[PDB]
């Protein structure tokens, strides 16, 4: 299947170079696979998301995407227009209010939650949970990454925008998960992106366009952002039966394009997110 | 504890 004049990032993800605008990938489409989107939750009734996405748990007083974050995440893993995996099936916690903001103990018990509601789903191609979100470094939160992970959930994580070693930040510096940093369409290092020896590979980043609240869109830049491709990747690469859930981040790794980012210091690894269609 |  292709996808013509698609957002940069998926037609990134689809070509061994920058540049190109269209979006190449697998009719199966995720379809089978499930991805717990973390974060301030999801308007589930975007028609981008064609009846696929439901919020299954809220820390605060109501289900609702306030803030537009979650939103936009979940349409990077698996909205009609500007997601990976475009049958994927979406669930929303919200652990960040509307001002995109949590306490580590609310983020947590998110994680530990999904550990949990997976088997209460019907998944048969695997589940991915992908967060988009992280402060200072908590030895707790690490922990909590590393049990979701653990349970069987391919968890992707951002590394952060602080220009900075990632080392120092969570969950982004749990080693077990799946450390996500951020490129731009030249395939430069988004001037934002942590980087370091934890990070396990790089996605589209910056100036991505994707689903917004008040069924919108509009173009934002993070690691935010590149965690929602490769959390839509793995459910589109599960779904094709190329890896599981506990061996996604380093099959993703493994078969990246190599070395085509610059901007990026010693020590941190030279990959991008690819999914090796061939028609 | 974000806004990332
Ligand atoms: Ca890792």
């Amino acid at each position: 299947a292709a996808q013509t004049n698609a957002p940069w990032g998926l037609a990134r993800i689809s070509s061994t170079s920058p540049g190109t605008s269209t979006y190449y990938y697998d009719e199966s489409a995720g379809q089978g696979s499930c991805v717990y989107v973390i974060d301030t939750g999801i308007e589930a009734s975007h028609p981008e998301f064609e009846g696929r996405a439901q919020m299954v748990k809220t820390y605060y007083y109501s289900s609702r995407d306030g803030n537009g974050h979650g939103t936009h995440c979940a349409g990077t893993v698996g909205s009609r227009t500007y997601g990976v995996a475009k049958k994927t099936q979406l669930f929303g916690v919200k652990v960040l209010d509307d001002n995109g903001s949590g306490q580590y103990s609310t983020i947590i018990a998110g994680m530990d939650f999904v550990a949990s509601d997976k088997n209460n789903r019907n998944c048969p191609k695997g589940v991915v949970a992908s967060l988009s979100l992280g402060g200072g470094y908590s030895s707790s939160v690490n922990s909590a990454a590393a049990r979701l992970q653990s349970s069987g959930v391919m968890v992707a994580v951002a590394a952060g925008n602080n220009n900075a070693d990632a080392r120092n930040y969570s969950p982004a510096s749990e080693p077990s998960v799946c450390t996500v940093g951020a490129s731009d369409r030249y395939d430069r290092r988004s001037s934002f992106s942590n980087y370091g020896s934890v990070l396990d590979i790089f996605g589209p980043g910056t100036d991505i366009l994707s689903t917004w609240i008040g069924g919108s869109t509009r173009s934002i830049s993070g690691t935010s952002m590149a965690t929602p491709h490769v959390a839509g990747l793995a459910a589109y690469l599960m779904t094709l039966g190329k890896t599981t859930a506990a061996s996604a981040c380093r099959y993703i790794a493994d078969t990246a394009n190599k070395g085509d980012l610059s901007n990026i210091p010693f020590g941190t690894v030279n990959l991008l997110a690819y999914n090796n269609y061939q028609a | 504890v974000l806004l990332h």
